[PDB]
This record gives structure tokens, sequence and C-alpha cells, in this order.
């Protein structure tokens, strides 16, 4: 099944070719007329025969319905078909482009040292974690080998982040099985992770603050006082959420056994990260192919 | 003051009622719903004349009927799952085929 | 129109009048308790500007929602739609009706009792059958499902595991349940009766952790998507009130109801059911929500033997200090 | 009232059937068993067939208002427990083939000859009421055992429909006999009373209603050959006998109880269902090609000659002997019939063997179940060797001892269109036509004895004469 | 007697001014503010794109199993009701017969579990691979 | 009382009337729920008071039963109710309709003979029922425990998938 993923079934052109036009301001201002509205509604209309779905058996009728792009545990701008037998998925379809930015043109459109800010927005809870292989890979086209200090911050801010990241995670798991109290102790964590963030970046979601060849400031004057009180109010939090909720055996129930995959599933879909290292194949980019100074951490 | 004979007219309408509504619809679903208001019917003439007499056996009398009730819309509900199953509509005339 | 008997009819009136309109605001002043005993679990303060205190928060939601377009859709079959928050309005409060909440305040003195509690909570699954069915909405319907599979799961044993208590008072009268617990309140030998009531009477109200007709994270709010402005109101005041309902029916029936030592007898009971209102909220705030055939399964295979067990055991207890 | 431990003796049959459904039924949830399930099935109807011993040293009394324990009652209990086992046995080579779960057989099997027993010992309205109901639904379940065939659907979503309405007619009318009486107890229908009250008799004809439909009295009958050929063969043994005998023996206690009994308007009513049962079942299984079919038109028209015997009964004393005489040789003449379709059926491969055309010449390659057969058709016509000529010849003693000459002259005309078909079939299995286990050995060996039994009680009766007299109910 | 008839009346006037409540709250909503007009206002919510096919569907739920088996328990709670409410006049004997329905209840509850007739999970969803 | 009995059976009659003349599934069981809530209430009104209570209790729990496998099977929109609209015709019911009229003219006429004193509506308690269930009535509650346990199986036999 070959047809457009990014882009809505009506779009004219290919945007990624040389000869497309990156922005807006190139084509017609965006007008939403009763007959535009209706068309790209019927063309946004899930199809269940260009899927090679039925609408039901003999018996009964299948439920199509549409798990987003609106809904309270799709992750944003994205939409799964559900074709449901009572509450059995027969099968699903996600369908996604709802969140397209064209990043990647973008990329072609913005000078190396401009297109940073692009870079975090990539994986909006990651920041400087998007920021580090991207001017990783400039430095590598410029012929740059960046000092130990600068090895040091980068990985400092990549794990703030990654913190940031996982604690927004595991909370909003916890808030999906059903338990939603985590999610606001969570909160104040990422508060005190932005705390130290804002402090040296000054920015909280979207520092910006990698540069190719370093960074752009020096670690403003205080930042380890931050950074301890970070480091001693983390544990007792983590280890309480842990207890209250990851131990519940109610949330075990709602998640050991389910949706499980092996080694070989994880490895034909790409599947990298937790989900793989789950699966018992020991791959971690910091350990295997060590890249800024992780070499030097244990 | 309510007279015996106006609870059994009452119950003998409903009965009559029920029996009308099983004959007269083809849906099996509604000859089950006929067949409940039936027993319901019967049930109600007994806690009449168990009211009547001042005795408790009206009302035990209602229990077993209810109990029947239970079981019978249980059979009933599964035997309307095989005919849909096996039919895909609830016509009841469309099961006639042993004749003669 | 001067007499002793007629002045008691319009007394008792004046009290049942009074006991209801304390429990309709006691529904609408716990959304606002909700909302500020789920700040206090969360360490937070939740709305506490609108007035002193947050305390003319309720006033300005109830002057939202009477002035918010209250809408019956085309697609709806307008009649059940109307109909289904009046049933979720009406039916635990008429289950309130019979709790004795002082000795000479009750509405009503049933001989049945506790049977018109469970007759009420028969007829409270419809409301939520009718709203998921009439609006014609998926999700609705598939919340719709789901609260007929809670019904199943819960309905099977929450008179068995009220009938322990029902053996000790040797009625259904709920007068002769608290004064069956004069000595000793039934949380004590009616423990397991206590605990399989509890989770009944949470999945009474349809609330967390068996809020599955309306789960948020799954069904987008379920069975009440379509509703909006007082019907939407309508029904979370009658879940309140069934949450105020069934703590007082947990007080009337496990903890002696109105009776204790010191205090009045109605500061008792409303300080045992706002204990049971708070462990309302904070179970709200503290356990996860399990998958709704597992909570089938819990029901059918741990809660419906343990009441049995309960009843029979209870019963030879009785029969032996008989 | 309580229950004495000699009343628990007394209740030993009905014990011993409760305990083997749980017994199991317990089974089944263990571990899925056909073999061990249909065992301890048939071990428990037999030991409740030989607990009848020990009811029987008991004596004769009342277990509650709602069970009375007397001889009749030990009678029709033998009667639907041999009904069961032989409906067990014949179910064992037909479930082979089954290729869903066959242990619930046995299960409604059991739950179904409890309602049989509990109608034999039936004493009250309650009594009548559950052992009618108790025989019935299991008989939904059964009827419909086969659900993925057409027939058996059918014949189930008949069965079923139509007793429900024939159990809401007859609690209808036990509703209106207890506004009119005050008690339930059936010496008490009637008491009070000029025996003719208008609400009295029209809660009887309400019951009347009901339980024709269940002993397929006409003008109730037009379910039986859709639900005789519709069900698994040895359902329709089963429904065949078991629950014929069973709701008769309980109408004819009723009937010997209630001072209602002897009421003229009741007896000229059952009169005329019996002329038209006897008649109407007679004529309309004249032109059957089916031999399911054709036995239920023949159920209809052998139960009319019981309700034959039962019309006489305030008037002579010999009704309710001939009653017992004429089931026993019913049920042994009714097991060897249905016992060879269902022999014919086993194992099940869908649509059983019940045209005329698979049983055309049956002698060539099964010529003991034709011996049988032939035998079961001469005993069901009536003729003499046969224990159904011995039954015949009751019902015509007993009918000319009343003076009900209408019903006389009924029987002998039945009796004359009975030979022709009963003669068609039997001489059909001697035309010419264009198993190697146990238990199906076991369901041979159960149609050959009932057809020796049918034969040796034909010629030599007295022996079933004086077992039938010593079972005498309280007066 | 007097109590009595009162208590008729205050449980006459409390149904009678709930339900009016009820419909003045439903009234006072239904009047007051303004109405919203969109061309797509009156279709139903399915997270911001169109249906297909609509809520009105033959929707197969998985339990209908055991909601037949609720009937039926819910008819033998009943008996129970019944008993607990006279348990010390029936007396032992009362507490035996008691016993022996409570079994033979217990009994068919582990005869549909035993079999699966309470077990409509589908096979993915069972949990049965975990670490 | 006899002002709850009177209107309890006139909407119980009503609504009975409604249910087997109607056409919407979900419509025709709640006509059946008030139907079944008059009868109830005309239970109460004799001082029946426990089958009432029962009438209230299980049939609420039966009828929900009645939905979900309405909304199983029945309803689709207005496709059922062109089917079964199209099933009812004038020459339909009035079959039926003299028949079911001369046999309440007989059962009504058999009732208007018999010697009435008048029900008093006596309260007869859920503890004598219960003294009574579980006294002469023994034998019932158990093979009412079989007929259940009976239902129990042909439901789980025949209501299967596969
Ligand atoms: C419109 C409604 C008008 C008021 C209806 C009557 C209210 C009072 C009532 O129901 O009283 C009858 C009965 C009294 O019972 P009790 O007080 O225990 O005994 C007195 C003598 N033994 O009490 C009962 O019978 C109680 C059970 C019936 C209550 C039904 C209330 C409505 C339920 C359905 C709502 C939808
Ligand atoms: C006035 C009224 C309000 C009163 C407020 C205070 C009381 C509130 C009561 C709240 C009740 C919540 C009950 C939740 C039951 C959930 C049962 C369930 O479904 O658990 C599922 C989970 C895993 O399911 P499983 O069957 O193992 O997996 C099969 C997978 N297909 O299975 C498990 O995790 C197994 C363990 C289940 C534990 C069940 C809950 C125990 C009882 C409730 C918690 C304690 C409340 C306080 C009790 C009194 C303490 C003194
Ligand atoms: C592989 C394992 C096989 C197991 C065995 C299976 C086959 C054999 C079955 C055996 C069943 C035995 C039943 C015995 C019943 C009679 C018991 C008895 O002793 O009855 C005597 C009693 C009168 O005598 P008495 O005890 O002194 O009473 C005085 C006051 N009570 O008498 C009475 O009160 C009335 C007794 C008669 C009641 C009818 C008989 C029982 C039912 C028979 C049904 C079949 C009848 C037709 C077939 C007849 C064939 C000849
Ligand atoms: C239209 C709206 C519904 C109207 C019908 C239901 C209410 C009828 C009016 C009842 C008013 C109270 C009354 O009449 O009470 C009398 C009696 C109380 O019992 P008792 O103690 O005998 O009273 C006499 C004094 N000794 O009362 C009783 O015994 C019966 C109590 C009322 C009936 C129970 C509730 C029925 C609900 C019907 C719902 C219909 C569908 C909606
Ligand atoms: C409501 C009390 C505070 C908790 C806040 C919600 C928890 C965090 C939201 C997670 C989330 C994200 C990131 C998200 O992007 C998204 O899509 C828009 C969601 O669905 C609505 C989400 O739920
Ligand atoms: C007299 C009418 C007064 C109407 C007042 C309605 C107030 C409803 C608030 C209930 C509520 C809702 C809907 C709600 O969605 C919510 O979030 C889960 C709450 O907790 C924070 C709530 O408390
Ligand atoms: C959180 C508690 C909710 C209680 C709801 C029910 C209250 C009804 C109104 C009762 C008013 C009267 C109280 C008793 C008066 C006599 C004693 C006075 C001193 C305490
Ligand atoms: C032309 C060949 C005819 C063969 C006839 C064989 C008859 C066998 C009869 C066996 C006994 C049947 C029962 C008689 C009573
Ligand atoms: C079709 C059946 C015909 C049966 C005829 C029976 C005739 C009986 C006549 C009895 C007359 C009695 C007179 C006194
Ligand atoms: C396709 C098959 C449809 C079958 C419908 C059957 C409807 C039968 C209606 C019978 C109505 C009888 C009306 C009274 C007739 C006179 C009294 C009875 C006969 C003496």
């Amino acid at each position: 099944n070959l047809r457009r993923i990014m882009m809505p079934q009506t779009w004219k052109g290919h945007p990624l070719r040389k000869d497309y036009p990156a922005r807006a301001t190139e084509f017609s201002p965006f007008e939403l007329t009763k007959a535009k509205q209706d068309l790209e509604m019927e063309a946004l209309t899930f199809k269940p025969e260009e899927w090679g779905m039925k609408r039901g058996t003999e018996n009964e009728d299948f439920m199509f319905l549409n798990l987003g792009p609106n809904h309270p545990s799709a992750h944003g701008a994205f939409r799964i078909v559900l074709q449901l037998d009572g509450e059995e998925i027969v099968d699903c379809v996600p369908d996604i482009g709802y969140h397209h930015r064209g990043a990647e043109k973008m990329g072609e459109r913005q000078s190396w040292h401009s297109y940073i800010p692009y870079t975090d927005r990539i994986e909006y809870l990651g920041g400087c974690v998007n920021e580090m292989p991207y001017v990783l890979a400039v430095e590598k086209l410029a012929g740059i080998t960046v000092p130990d200090r600068v090895n040091v911050i980068r990985v400092m801010l990549s794990e703030l982040f990654r913190i940031n990241s996982h604690l927004l995670y595991i909370s909003t798991f916890i808030q999906d099985v059903g338990a939603m109290t985590p999610v606001f102790f969570a909160f104040t964590d990422r508060q005190k992770i932005y705390d130290l963030v804002e402090a040296i970046t000054g920015f909280r979601m979207h520092p910006a603050w990698f540069r190719i060849g370093g960074v752009a400031h020096d670690l403003p004057r205080g930042w380890d006082r931050l950074l301890r009180e970070f480091l001693d109010w983390m544990p007792k939090r983590l280890a309480s959420y842990e207890k209250a909720a990851l131990q519940n055996t109610i949330l075990k129930g709602r998640s050991q056994g389910v949706a499980a995959y092996g080694a070989k599933e994880a490895l034909e879909w790409g599947t990298t990260g937790a989900g793989l290292r789950a699966t018992g194949i020991d791959f971690d980019v910091r350990k295997a192919r060590p890249y800024s100074g992780y070499e030097n951490f244990d | 003051m309510i007279p015996l004979q106006h609870g059994l007219i009452l119950a003998a309408i409903l009965f009559v009622l029920g029996l009308t509504g099983l004959v007269i619809r083809r849906n099996l679903l509604f000859m089950l719903i006929g067949l409940e208001i039936m027993i319901n019917a019967s049930a109600l003439a007994f806690v009449v004349a168990g009211s009547y007499w001042g005795q408790t056996d009206g009302q035990v009398m209602y229990i077993l009927a209810i109990s029947l009730a239970a079981a019978e819309a249980s059979i009933g509900l599964a035997l309307l799952l095989q005919l849909h199953r096996r039919r895909q509509n609830l016509n009841i005339d469309s099961v006639s085929e042993m004749r003669g | 129109w001067i007499s002793p008997e007629l002045i008691e009819i319009l007394l008792t009136i004046l009290k049942a009048v009074v006991i209801l309109l304390v429990v309709v605001t006691c529904g609408a002043f716990m959304s606002f308790g909700e909302r500020r005993l789920l700040g206090l679990f969360q360490n937070r303060y939740g709305p506490n500007r609108v007035g002193w205190g947050g305390s003319l928060q309720l006033v300005a939601d109830m002057i939202k929602m009477f002035f918010k377009e209250d809408w019956i859709p085309k697609f709806s079959d307008r009649v059940i739609f109307t109909l289904a928050p009046m049933i979720a309005f009406t039916s635990l409060l008429l289950a309130f009706a019979i709790v004795p909440v002082s000795p000479g305040w009750v509405v009503a003195d049933l001989n049945i009792g506790i049977l018109f509690f469970l007759m009420m909570a028969g007829l409270a699954v419809y409301a939520v059958l009718f709203a998921g069915w009439s609006s014609n909405n998926k999700y609705s319907l598939l919340g719709a499902m789901r609260a007929s599979a809670q019904t199943l799961s819960y309905e099977v044993f929450l008179g068995l595991s009220l009938m322990g208590v029902v053996a000790q008072a040797g009625s259904f009268n709920m007068t002769d349940i608290v004064n069956s617990q004069a000595h000793v309140w039934n949380v004590i030998p009616q423990f397991f009766g206590f605990i399989t009531f509890a989770i009944a009477g949470v999945a009474v109200c349809h609330r967390h952790p068996f809020d599955q007709p309306e789960a948020e994270q799954e069904l987008a709010d379920g069975y009440h998507i379509e509703y909006s402005g007082m019907k939407f109101g309508l029904f979370f005041v009658g879940e309140y009130i069934g949450i105020v309902t069934i703590s007082a029916l947990m007080v009337t029936l496990f903890f002696g109801g109105w009776q204790g030592p010191l205090l009045p007898p109605f500061i008792w009971f409303a300080l045992k059911t706002a204990f049971f209102m708070m462990m309302f909220i904070l179970i709200r705030a503290s356990l996860p929500r399990p998958r709704y055939d597992q909570v089938m399964s819990f029901g059918w295979k741990i809660c419906l033997p343990l009441t049995l067990i309960n009843l029979l055991v209870t019963a030879a207890v009785i029969l032996w200090q008989a | 009232m309580t229950i004495t431990p000699q009343n628990l003796i007394a209740l030993l049959p009905l014990l011993i059937v409760g305990l083997t459904v749980v017994v199991v039924m317990l089974s089944i949830a263990w571990r899925r068993n056909h073999f061990l399930n249909a065992t301890l099935s048939v071990i428990g109807l037999n030991a409740a067939l030989v607990s009848l011993w020990f009811v029987g040293q008991a004596g004769a009394m009342d277990v509650t208002p709602l069970m009375r324990v007397d001889g009749f009652a030990m009678l029709y209990t033998g009667l639907v427990l041999l009904a069961s086992l032989a409906t067990c046995t014949f179910a064992y080579p037909w479930l082979e083939g089954y290729n869903d779960n066959k242990d619930e057989f046995y299960l409604l099997v059991l739950i179904a000859a409890l309602g049989g027993i509990l109608l034999a010992n039936a004493n009250h309205l309650a009594s009548l009421f559950l052992g009618i109901e108790l025989i019935s639904l299991p008989l939904f379940g059964l009827v419909g055992y086969a659900f993925r065939q057409k027939r058996s659907l059918e014949a189930s979503i008949k069965y079923t429909i139509l007793s429900a309405a024939a159990s809401s007619f007859l609690l209808f009318g036990m509703a209106l006999v207890y506004a009119q009486s005050g008690d339930l107890s059936f010496v008490a229908l009637g008491k009070n009373l000029m025996l003719n009250e208008p609400l009295l008799l029209a809660g009887f004809g309400l019951m009347i209603v009901g339980l024709g439909f269940k002993l397929s009295l006409v003008p109730f009958h037009l379910w039986t050959p859709d639900v005789y050929q519709g069900a698994p063969a040895p359902v329709s043994t089963f429904l065949a006998t078991a629950s014929k005998i069973a709701i008769f023996g309980v109408v004819m206690r009723l009937f010997l109880y209630a001072p209602v009994g002897d009421s003229e308007a009741i007896r000229v009513v059952l009169a005329i269902i019996a002329f038209a049962s006897i008649i109407f079942g007679n004529l309309m299984a004249l032109s059957q090609t089916n031999i399911k079919r054709l036995l239920g038109y023949s159920s209809i028209s052998h139960l009319g000659y019981l309700l034959v015997a039962l019309i006489a009964l305030q008037t002579g004393e010999m009704s309710m002997e001939a009653v017992g005489v004429y089931l026993a040789g019913y049920l042994f003449s009714s097991l060897g019939a249905f016992g060879v379709v269902s022999l014919m059926s086993s194992p099940y491969r869908g649509p059983d063997a019940d045209s005329l055309f698979s049983y055309r010449g049956l002698f060539w390659h099964r010529p003991i179940l034709a011996a049988v057969m032939t035998v079961m058709m001469l005993s069901l016509a009536g003729i003499p060797m046969t224990l159904g000529f011995i039954g015949k010849f009751y019902v015509l003693a007993v009918g000319v001892q009343a003076h009900l000459w209408w019903l006389v002259g009924a029987v002998v005309v039945g009796s004359a269109i009975g030979l022709y078909y009963y003669l068609r079939v039997a001489v059909s299995l001697y035309l010419h036509a264009p198993p190697s286990n146990w238990q199906y050995s076991a369901g041979g060996i159960v149609v050959l004895i009932s057809a020796l039994l049918v034969l040796v009680l034909g010629v030599w009766p007295q022996p079933l004469i004086s077992i039938v007299r010593l079972a005498m109910p309280l007066m | 007697s007097t109590e009595v008839i009162a208590h008729h009346w205050a449980f006459a006037i409390f149904l009678i001014v709930a339900i009016g409540l009820c419909c003045l709250m439903l009234v006072g909503g239904w009047f007051l503010g303004g109405r919203a007009r969109a061309r797509s206002k009156n279709v139903p919510f399915e997270s911001g794109i169109d249906s297909v096919g609509s809520a009105r569907l033959r929707l197969s739920a998985k339990f209908y199993l055991v909601a037949m088996f609720f009937v039926i328990f819910d008819v033998e709670a009943l008996y129970l009701f019944a008993w607990s409410t006279s348990i010390r006049e029936s007396g032992w004997v009362g507490f035996v017969e008691a016993a022996i329905f409570i079994f033979v209840l217990l009994a068919g509850l582990v005869y549909l579990v035993r079999i699966g007739a309470l077990d409509w999970t589908p096979a993915r969803s069972r949990r049965e691979r975990m670490n | 009382m006899e002002f709850a009995f009177y209107i309890c059976g006139l909407i119980a009659i009503l609504a009975t009337l409604r249910v087997i003349t109607h056409t919407n599934p979900v419509h025709a069981l709640l006509y059946l729920i008030i139907s079944l809530l008059a009868i109830s209430g005309v239970f109460f009104s004799l001082g029946a008071y426990f089958a009432g209570a029962l009438e209230i209790i299980v049939y609420a729990g039966a009828i929900m039963v009645l939905f979900v496998f309405v909304v199983m099977m029945l309803n689709l929109g207005g496709s059922e109710i062109e089917q079964e609209r199209q099933w009812l015709k004038p020459q339909v019911w009035i079959g039926p309709a003299i028949l079911s009229a001369i046999m309440l003219v007989v059962i009504v006429y058999a009732i208007l003979g018999v010697n009435d004193q008048g029900i008093d509506g006596t309260p007869i308690s859920a503890k004598a029922v219960g003294i009574t269930l579980f006294g002469p009535y023994v034998l019932a509650v158990e093979l009412a425990s079989m007929l259940l346990l009976a239902g129990l199986v042909v439901a789980f036999h025949v209501g299967r998938e596969e």
C-alpha cells in the first residue's frame, strides 16, 4: 500500500524535492472555505476497503473507531483507526503525518547555526538530547574536536533532559493506567530540573543552547548548588513513585504481559531504546558507540 | 379494602396482553418479552390470592414463578443467540421447515 | 388545623425536606470538596480564589452550568437522552430516603430498607445504559457496554454482602440494624461483608477505580460525551449524591450509624459519613484502574464466594449463640 | 412440620439423583471425561433404583406438605428411572460422534429425572409446578443439544416457547384455584364447597391447558411431531417416555385426591379431549413417512387411551391399576422403538435416520433390530401376545365398567387406524432395500430386553398385574 | 397509627420534591444562556474526523454468557435474602437447608469457572508472556 | 392503599399494552421496566412487601441483560424499526384480538362469581416468607436450586460461539 503518509491524500507534488518551495509564504495563505473543509474532511475519512478490512462478519458488525487525533491517550496529533469486534482489536491502522512540520526541508532552508532551534523541536521532551547528534554531525563536517569541559557540559544537560523526559513518561504511563496522582509530583520534580536548566540555558523546554564547537555560554556561578539540590530531592521522590504506583498489583495487572514482543520482533521493526533492551539485547549507543565523552562515566 | 376480584381481573388482563404479544410478534425477542409478561401476570395472580387469604404461600409461589422466569429467559436468550448466529434474523416464521 | 397529629405530620414532612435539601447541597459542595481534597492529597491547593477559600467556586460553577448551552443532539433519541440524567439524579437520592441520620430523623422507616437500596441501585444502572445508547456516539455505546459489564461484576454479590448484617439484626429495617450495633459495630463481625460492600458500593456509583463507563483515558469520558450544560451537571451531581448515600449506608450498616459515646448522634453520623466521603476521594486519588474483564473475574470468583461463606459462617455463629 | 430421618429415608431417590447431579457436575469441572461422567450418571440412577427397596421398607407417609411417598410414587419413580437409564445408554453411542462437549447431556438427563421423581411424589400445587419445570427446562437443553443442526434448533425453540406458554397457563390456573380454595394441597381443592364453582373450574381448565400441552393432548398437541423429529433420538426416547409418564402420574394423583375430580363438567371436558386425542393422533399418523413424527402422533393417541382410563377414576376402582399396567407396557414399547431409532442414528453424523426408506429392508443388515422394532409396532398397535394389548384391554375394561361408550368406540376406531400405520412400518422392515463397541451392544441389549419383556408380559401378564396392584397410594 | 402516616407523607413529599427539583434544574438549564450555530455542530464527536458508519450497529458484547449467569445468580441471591432475615426462627434445620442450597450454588459457580464459561478475554490480552 | 393499587394497575396495563404494540426494542424495554415497577407498586399496595421488592430487584437486572442483547443484535437505526413495522398489519393483530378478548371475558366471568371479602392489605413480612420458605417449603428451595442449575447448564451449552 504505497500511499502518502505525511501529507494528505489530496496533496500535489513531493515536498522534499529541490524544486518544491519550502516556505508557506510561497503559496497562497491558508483559506478554509466550506468546500475545502468538506473536501479535506472527506479525504481524512477512513476507507476500510483501501486497507483490506471488511465491515464485519455475518454475525456482527465491526466498529471503526477514531482513536485520535483528539483523544486523551493519543500523545499528540495522532489517529489510530481501530477495527473493533466488541472491545477486541481485529486490526488497527495508525494514521500519522498530522504533526508534520517539514523539519528536514527546513534543514535545507536554514544555515548550519540557525537550524539548531529546529533540532530542539524534533523530540520536544528531549531538548539538548535532540541538539547533541546535530551538533556532533556538524562538528564532524567542520573538523572540530570539542574540549573535555564541553563534553561534560553536554553530557550533564543531556542527562538532565533524559531525567525530565523519563519523569514525564513514567508519570503519564501511571496516569494512563488509571492512577492520576504521581503526575503532579513528577512535574514538581521536572520543575526542579527546570530550575537548573533555566539557570544554565535561559529556557525551559527548547534551550537551543548547544553550539557548533561548544555551548552558548559558560556555566553560571552557582549551578552546582542547583544540581546538588535536585540530586538530593530526586531519589526519595522516585522511591515514593515506585512504592505507591509501580508496585501496585492493579498497575502490574494492567501492564505485565501486555503488548509483549521478543528480540526478533524488536529487530525486525527497528525498535530501539527501552523496548529493545527489554527484549534482552544489550544495545545502548552510549556504550556501543560512545560519543561526547560518555566513556569517562561509569 | 381492595376486592380480590379486582386483583384477579388485573392479573388476567396482564396475562391476556402478554399472550397477545406472544402470538402477534414475529421477532423472537418480543415473544420472550410476552412470555415474561405472562409469567409475571400469573405470579401477580398468586400474590393477590396469597394476600386475600393472609398466607405466605402466595409470595412463595411468586418466588418459584420468578425463578422459572429467570431460567426460562436465560434459555430463551441462548436460543435467540443461536437463531441470530445461524440465520442472521430473528423472524420466528423462518424456523418452520418441519411440517406435516 | 390545630391538632397534635397534623403538626407531627408536618414536622416529619419538614424533616424529610431538610434531609433532601442537605443531601443535594452535600452533593454539590462535595464536587467542590473533591476538588479541594484532591488538591490536599496532591500537595497543592485546588480552587481557593473564588470567594474566601474557594467557597464561591460552587456558585460560579453552578452559574456557568446553568448559562451553558444545554443542548439535545439531532442524532439522539431525545426523550431517553433527557431521561437518563433524571435517573442518575434521582435513584440514589431515593436510596438515601431510608438512611436514619439521627434518632427520629429518617424519611422512610421501611420494613424492606436495604431491599429498597438494592432496588434503587438496580434502577440506577439504567441511567448510564440509556445515556450511552441514546446519544448515538461510539464512545458512549462502548461506555454503556462497559457499565453493563460492571453491573454484572458487582450486583451478583452486593446484597449478599449486606446479608450478614441483615442476619445479625434479624431484620431488613435499618433502625433495627443500627440498634443491633449498640455494643459492637458491624465492621468487627461482618468485616468480609464490609470489604465486599465497599467494593460493590464503589462500583454502584461508577466511581474510580470502577469508572469504566466514563474512562477518560480510554473512552474520552464515555457515556456522557454528548451531554452538556445542566444534564452533564445532573450526571455529576447524581454521582456525588450517590457517594453521599453509599457512605451513609456504610456508616449505618457497618459503623453503628449515629451511635457514639460523647457527641450528639448526628455529629457521630456526620463525622463517619464525612470520613467515608473522604475515603471515596482518597481511593480516587490513590489506586489505579483495573481492566473490566479483571473486575468481572474478581467479582464472580472472589467476592461472591466470600459473601456466601460469610453468610454461612454468620448464621452458624448466630445459631450457636442462640 | 419438619423432615424426620424416616422422611429422609423416603426421600432417597431424590437425594441420590441430586447428589449425583452435583457429583457429575463437579467431575465435569475437574475434567471432561465422557466415559466417566456417563458411568457416574448411570451409577447414580441405578443407586436410586435400588434405593427404592429401602423406600418401600420405610412405608407410605407425608414428607412436608409438598410430598407424599406411597407405592404409587415408588412405581412412577421406578418408571422414570428406567427411562432415564435407557436414555443414558442410548445417548453414549450417539454422543460418541458429537464433536462438542458431551458431558452436559447426562447432567440435563439427571435433572430431568429429578423432576420426574418429584412429580411421582408430588402432593402439592407447588410440587406439581416445580416438577413440571424441572422436567421441562433440561429438555429445552436436551432437545437442542445438537443446535448446530436446523431441526434440533427448531425443535428446541418450539418446545421452549410453547412450554413457557404452557407453564404460564398452568401457573395462572393454579393461582385461580388457590384464590378459590385457600390451600395448595391436593386434598383441599374443593373442600370448602356445589362443587362447580366457576373460579375453581376456570383454574382447573387453565391447568388442563398446561398439562395437556405436556401430555400432547388435543388441541395442545401440535408441537409433538415437530419436537419428536427435531430432537436427538435418545432425547426423543426420554421425551416420549419419562416426561409423559411422570406428568400423567401427577395428573392421576391430582384427580384422585382433589374433590373437584368428581365434577361432571371436568369429566366431560376430559372426555372430549380424550376422544379427539385418540381419533386425531391415529388419523394424523396414517400418511407419515418419518418414523419420529409417526411415533409422536402415536404418543398423542396413547395418551388419549390413558386419559380414557383417567376419566373413570372416580367411578370404578380398576382405573389406577389400568394406568399402571398401561404405562409399564407403553414405556417398554416406546423404549424399544425409540431405541432402535437411536441405535440406527448412532454415532451422530448430523441428520438422524428417521425416514421410513432408511428402515425399509432393515432385516437384511440388522435382523435383531428389525425383530425388536416389529415387536414394538405390534405392541403399540395393541395386538395380543404383546403388553400393549394388555394395556388396551385394561383401558377397554375400565371404559366398559364406567359406561363410557363413546370412548370405547373411539378406542376401537383408533385401534383400527393404528393397525394400518403400525403394520405398514412393521412390514416395511422386511422388504428389500436398494457399532463394534460394548456401549452400542448395551443399547442393543436394552432394546432386546424391552422386546422380550413386551412379548413375555403380553403372554403372561400376571406378575405385572400383581406389581401394579401392590403399588397402591394412600386413599 | 400517626408516625407511620407521617412517614408515608414524608416519603411522598421527599420523592415529589426530588423529582420536581430535577425537572426545575433541567428547565433552568434549557432556557438560560445562548445557543451555538455551526455547520458540523450536530455531528457526533469522534475525535475530530468523520465516522465510518455510526453507533447504530450490531456490536457484539463478549460477556453475554455472564449476563445470563447473572440473572440466574440474582434469583439464587433472593432465596438467600429470604433466609437471612429469619435465621433464628428457622434454626439449625434451616441452616442445613441453606448450606445445601449454597453448596449447590457454589458447585455451579465452580463448574462455570472451570469450563471457561466465565472467560471472555482475547488470547493476546490474557497476559501469559511475562518476564 | 386502594389509590396506589388502582393507579399502579392502570399504569401496568397501559405500559404492557404499549410493550406488545411497540416497534423500537429499547423503548419496549423501557415500557416493560415501567410496567414491572407498576406491578411492584401493586404488590406493595396489597401488603406483599417482599414480592414487590424482589420484583424491582430481579427485573432491573433481567431487563439489563435484555438491553445487552438488544444492543448486540437488534439496534441498527431505522432498519429494524421499518422491518418490525412492516411485520405489524391491521389483520395480523385483529386476528388474535378477539381471541384474547373472549379469553379475558370468560376468565373475568369466572372471577366475578367468586366469594370476595376484600383484601385488607395487612403486610405479610419477608421474615414470615422466609420462615415458610425454609419450613414447609424446604424441598421447593432445593429443587429450585436444581432448576436454576439446569438453566445454567442449558445456557452454557447453547449460548456459546465455537
Ligand atoms: C463507603 C464506600 C466507600 C469506601 C471507601 C474505602 C474502601 C474503598 C474500596 C475500593 C475497592 C477497590 C477494589 C479494586 C478491585 C480490583 C480487582 C481486580 O480486578 O484486580 C485485578 C488485578 C489483576 O487481575 P488478575 O485477575 O490477576 O489478572 C487477569 C488478567 N486477565 O488483581 C490484583 O491486583 C489482585 C489483588 C486485588 C485486590 C482487590 C482490592 C482489595 C480491597 C480494596 C482495597 C482496600 C480498601 C480498604 C479495606 C479496609 C481496610 C481496613
Ligand atoms: C447393573 C446394576 C443393576 C441394578 C439393578 C437394576 C434393575 C433392578 C431394579 C430393582 C428395583 C427394586 C425396587 C423394589 C421395590 C419394592 C420394594 C419392597 O420391598 O416393596 C414392598 C412393599 C410392600 O411390602 P412391605 O415392605 O412389607 O410394606 C408394608 C408396608 N410398607 O411394596 C410397596 O409398597 C410397593 C412396591 C411396588 C412399587 C413398584 C416397583 C418399583 C418400580 C418398578 C418399575 C418397573 C415396573 C415394571 C416392570 C416389571 C417387570 C416384571
Ligand atoms: C490533569 C491534571 C494534570 C495532569 C496533566 C496531564 C498529563 C500529561 C499530558 C500527557 C499528554 C501529552 C504529552 C500529549 O501530547 C497528548 O496529546 C495532546 C496527550 O493527550 C491529550 C497527553 O495526555
Ligand atoms: C446545582 C448544580 C451544581 C453543578 C456543579 C457541577 C460541578 C461538577 C464538577 C465535577 C467534576 C468534574 C466534572 C470533572 O471532570 C473533574 O475532573 C475529573 C472533577 O474533579 C477535579 C470534578 O469535580
Ligand atoms: C457529611 C454528612 C452528610 C449528612 C447528610 C444527611 C443530613 C440530613 C440533615 C440532618 C439535620 C438534622 C440533624 C439532627 C438534628 C438533631 C441533633 C442536633 C445536634 C447535632
Ligand atoms: C405464516 C404463519 C402465520 C401464522 C399466524 C397464526 C395466527 C392465528 C390467529 C387465530 C385467530 C382466531 C380468531 C378467533 C376464531 C374463532 C374462535 C376459534 C375457533 C372456533
